[PDB]
Parts: structure tokens; sequence; C-alpha cells
């Protein structure tokens, strides 16, 4: 995506957006959500993540 | 979802009676190569074939309960 000027932070972090973090960390929030017991199956976790 | 359904059906067959589990496995071909017909099950297990249908009806009546298939209701849409 297009780079955007903002210091906003300490040097060890640089401003990653919201929707790309939702899309690319999506099997991770299947895996750490099915283990803790907030969903029955992963097919229900499909609906719970959309 | 197929790998989860395999473990789910394994847990359902383990939670029931063991002979019911063996009938439901060797009937429709679960954990086997070929699905045996009613005459082949009659030659293997026992001569009476109407009691096998009574066992199947009792197994369906025990598996229509929602408390034993609440994890399987989510797999109904697939």
């Amino acid at each position: 995506s297009v780079i955007t000027v903002g210091p906003y932070l300490r040097l060890h972090q640089c401003g990653l957006p919201k929707k790309m973090a939702l899309e690319l960390f999506k099997p991770f929030i299947y895996g750490k959500l099915e283990l803790r017991g907030l969903a029955t199956t992963i097919k229900a976790a499909k609906k719970m993540v959309e | 979802t197929t790998e989860s359904l395999r473990a789910a059906t394994h847990d359902v067959l383990a939670g029931l009676t063991a002979r019911e589990a063996k009938v439901l496995r060797m009937r429709f071909g679960i954990d086997m190569n070929t699905d045996y017909t009613l005459e082949e099950v009659g030659k293997q297990f026992d001569v009476t074939r109407e009691r096998i249908r009574q066992i199947e009806a009792k197994a369906l009546r025990k598996l229509r309960h929602p408390s034993r298939s609440e994890v399987l209701r989510s797999f109904l849409d697939d």
C-alpha cells in the first residue's frame, strides 16, 4: 500500500494499517480463537470472522 | 473441516456403545475399504437382518438428539 508520513511511535514500530492486519493475521485468529473456546467449529469461526 | 469432521465422528462413535460403533463403521464403509451390504453383514455378524435395521433405527433415534450433535449442527451447511 501507499506509504504515509507519520512519526507517531518509537523507532521499533512503523504504522501498519487495520484491514491488512485483519486479512493477513486471519488463520492466526482462527487458531488462537478455536483453542480458547469462543467457537464450536472453524466453520462457525468463518461466520464469526466475517 | 474434513479433518475436524473425522475427529468429530470418531468422538461420536467413541461416546456411544462399542458394538454400535462397529456396526456404524462396517455398515457405511467408515474405517474400511468396501461398504458391506445387508447380506454380507448378515453372513459376518448374525443371521437376523431385521434386528440390524432395529439397531440402525435406535442409532438414528439416539443421534437425532441436539446435545450429542451440537458440534455437528455447524457442519450441516457444508
